């Protein structure tokens, strides 16, 4: 089926952000504002609240999990963010603004439960940032750990969901400059218990086209990685642990051109065997694989 | 008459029963017969049998649809190693029998 | 111009430019396609997993997994 929702944005929507039980959503505009929607019984969604953020242009919104309360996190152009939180109850207030970021800020994206309250944003200038809240019921006081230089300018960020205590922690970031040269652009950095600080792991190397979307796939019991790359294609990899930086086994399982476009965002299921894709066209497509470890289309939504 | 000696025997080849056209009944039939004989090990093998071979997981004809039973770890492996510790005993009774069964 | 993300209940969410869809390029349109894991609260809520010994808790099993659809489970909680 296809529903319809007259958001009332001022300008276009850049992203929506479902919650973590699957009764909310957060969308954000370049008009400066966020709004939330709250579904009922009769299945119609409600905007329950409307306020401006910043003083420019707002690129992501993401949610937060619900045992640290109802937290909300919102990169903007202004070359800062905020944490948002509405225990005060029934609007938004802040509670902080992180400042030290000199470019425009692209992308705010949390961390899984096992390592706290933990947020990494990304800037234009190729600096990545990793920040931390020491006692998680004093949302005032956030402090700034590790700073990453990528030399390239970052487009998208994304953690690893796994859950396993034999997987250490990882962030892939992606480039989108579209100079002439051919260099990769997507890199991946991971964190050593010994050394605490995050060093690179490998690079994509046949990788040159800009890279506009990133994101992994949840774990729930595999033993190995699976990522997702928007580009003028869609390129799905694979990442296999091997017996410093650990070493994988690079593989491309997947490159598709059905859209016959540029494909701007993917996204994954909950379980992670279905992949969504979205192009210039205007259209969705969802992929699956079946046990000859090949992917077939399984639906096209406009 | 060195008969206890050998791993075939006359009243099993007796009362052995095989019909294409219904599998549970030769199966169950067949594990009744073991169990009246004497050998307890035919008895489990012909019950995993009855399980394992129901028309209910009648394979599809597209790769799309499920995962054939075939790769299920109960499938395949169970046959190999069934096959596999019979063939040390050189019984070759027990190996006719399963591996029509299955065909 | 776009943006997309999965739901719980196998939702989708999908905004789009209206060209992709003084100037007719300032506005967006949002839309919801209602796309199931029921067979998992479902089984959920319906599992024998102690208080009975193995043969009973077995069978209750392989009925609750029958009753759905779902034979390869069936078969497998037999075999055990």
């Amino acid at each position: 089926v296809a529903r319809s929702i007259a958001a009332d944005h001022k300008d276009l929507i850049h992203d929506v952000s479902f919650d973590f039980h699957g009764r909310r959503m957060a969308t954000c505009s370049s008009d400066q504002s966020v709004k939330v929607w709250d579904k009922s019984e009769s299945g119609d969604w409600h905007c329950t609240a409307s306020w401006k953020t910043h003083s420019g242009s707002v690129w992501r919104v993401t949610w937060a999990h619900p045992e640290f309360g109802q937290v909300l996190a919102s990169c903007s152009f202004d070359r800062t963010a905020a944490v948002w939180e509405e225990i005060v109850g029934s609007h938004w207030v802040k509670r902080t603004t992180l400042v030290d970021s000199r470019t425009s800020v692209t992308d705010v994206k949390f961390a899984p439960k096992h390592m706290g309250l933990m947020l990494a944003t990304c800037s234009a200038d190729g600096i990545v940032r990793i920040y931390e809240a020491p006692d998680v019921m004093n949302l005032s006081q956030w402090s700034l750990q590790h700073e990453i230089s990528c030399k390239l300018s970052c487009s998208c960020i994304s953690w690893n969901p796994s859950s396993s205590r034999a997987h250490s922690p990882m962030i892939a970031v992606g480039s989108d400059d579209s100079s002439p040269n051919a260099m990769a652009k997507v890199q991946i950095f991971e964190y050593n218990e010994n050394t605490r600080k995050y060093a690179k792991a490998e690079t994509l190397m046949t990788v040159t086209d800009p890279v506009h979307d990133i994101a992994f796939a949840p774990n729930l019991g595999r033993s190995f990685h699976i990522l997702a790359i928007a580009t003028k294609d869609v390129r799905i990899f694979t990442l296999k642990p091997v017996r410093g930086p650990t070493k994988f086994e690079i593989h491309i399982v997947a490159q598709f051109d059905n859209h016959n476009s540029q494909v701007w965002r993917v996204s994954w299921n909950i379980t992670g065997t279905v992949l969504a894709s979205s192009g210039d066209d205007g259209c969705v497509r969802l992929w699956k694989a079946n046990y000859m470890d090949n992917w077939k289309c399984t639906g096209i939504l406009k | 008459d060195i008969a206890c000696l050998l791993p075939v025997h006359k009243s099993l080849g007796e009362l052995y029963i095989l019909n294409v056209n219904d599998i549970q009944e030769t199966c169950q039939k067949n594990a009744a017969s073991a169990l009246l004989v004497g050998r307890k090990d035919l008895v489990q093998v012909w019950s995993l049998a009855t399980v394992a071979t129901d028309l209910c997981l009648g394979p599809k004809s597209d790769p799309d649809l499920e995962t054939p039973w075939a790769r299920h770890p109960f499938g395949r492996q169970l046959l190999e190693s069934l096959l596999a510790h019979y063939c040390r005993l050189r019984d070759v009774q027990t190996l006719a029998m399963l591996c029509s069964v299955f065909e | 111009p776009e943006g997309l993300c999965y739901g719980l209940f196998g939702d989708l969410a999908f905004a789009a430019k209206e060209s992709l869809v003084f100037a007719g390029l300032a506005s967006s349109a949002l839309s919801v396609f209602e796309t199931g894991m029921r067979w998992f609260v479902d089984t959920a809520e319906r599992y024998a997993l102690a208080g009975r010994p193995l043969a009973e808790l077995c069978d209750h099993n392989a009925k609750v997994a029958r009753e759905l659809g779902r034979n390869q489970v069936a078969q497998t909680w037999t075999m055990l």
